[PDB]
């Protein structure tokens, strides 16, 4: 996250760190046995770290499980990067209390200037490399879908929206990907892709939740 | 044609903070970089063995 600000311990409950011997994706926690994450965040051997805050240092409310299952999109296109959505079953359901809950997912989608919560443990800068040991957090705006497609000519799918501050120097970045874009309570993102990070007319672009949801409810319930 | 071992790192435009393997031509080994997760080129291996045995000596 760049531009953002320290979210402070468990303040984000569903959101969680996707480890294969280190940190490289989010992800978000939608009920005690299935996370929500990326596709193109697949990975062999996933450890599902939730209750995190430093990912560096064991604070005492971390809970460590294995993926049992990482089901990617059937029609995840490593192209176009359309339908980029993964979900992940826990090996064992996660205990849920205030530190780990889960986040609803929506039942409408939302609008251009509707301000969203997007949070991980990626790069800080725009230029170079920085990564955190605790969360980070950015509020930034959803954007419309015309400044989105002006944005990136070509390379927009009705499965993806922009969010963030077309000036530059507020954005997701390396390490973020799979995380989530909140909304009103509402996992409404996931972070996708983007041409660098935070770069003036280059705004994030996330996977659009609310096309999934019909979808998500019938492969977590059917596996 | 132009080797593919010669070309920079290319960490693309998803973001995930994958850690991969490229051949370095300067320093004359195969060295880590971030791996965005999507469109990757070939100069990115999961492994120093695999980047070793395709792009070694280069
Ligand atoms: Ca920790
Ligand atoms: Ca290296
Ligand atoms: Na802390």
């Amino acid at each position: 996250i760049v531009g953002g600000y320290t979210c402070g311990a468990n303040t984000v409950p569903y959101q969680v760190s996707l480890n294969s011997g280190y940190h490289f994706c989010g992800g978000s926690l939608i009920n005690s046995q299935w996370v929500v994450s990326a596709a193109h965040c697949y990975k062999s051997g996933i450890q599902v770290r939730l209750g995190e805050d430093n990912i560096n240092v064991v604070e005492g409310n971390e809970q460590f499980i294995s993926a049992s299952k990482s089901i990617v999109h059937p029609s995840y296109n490593s192209n176009t990067l359309n339908n980029d959505i993964m979900l992940i079953k826990l090996k064992s359901a996660a205990s849920l209390x205030s530190r780990v809950a889960s986040i609803s997912l929506p039942t409408s989608c939302a609008s251009a200037g509707t301000q969203c919560l997007i949070s991980g443990w990626g790069n800080t800068k725009s230029s170079g490399t920085s990564y955190p040991d605790v969360l980070k957090c950015l509020k930034a705006p959803i954007l419309s879908d015309s400044s989105c497609k002006s944005a990136y000519p070509g390379q927009i799918t009705s499965n993806m929206f922009c969010a963030g501050y077309l000036e530059g120097g507020k954005d997701s970045c390396q390490g973020d990907s799979g995380g989530p874009v909140v909304c009103s309570g509402k996992l409404q993102g996931i972070v996708s892709w983007g041409s660098g990070c935070a770069q003036k007319n280059k705004p994030g672009v996330y996977t659009k939740v609310c096309n999934y949801v019909s979808w998500i409810k019938q492969t977590i319930a059917s596996n | 044609r132009p080797d593919f071992c010669l070309e920079p790192p290319y960490t693309g435009p998803c973001k995930a903070r994958i850690i991969r393997y490229f051949y370095n031509a300067k320093a004359g080994l195969c060295q880590t970089f971030v791996g965005g997760g999507c469109r990757a080129k070939r100069n990115n291996f999961k492994s120093a063995e695999d980047c070793m045995r395709t792009c070694g000596g280069a």
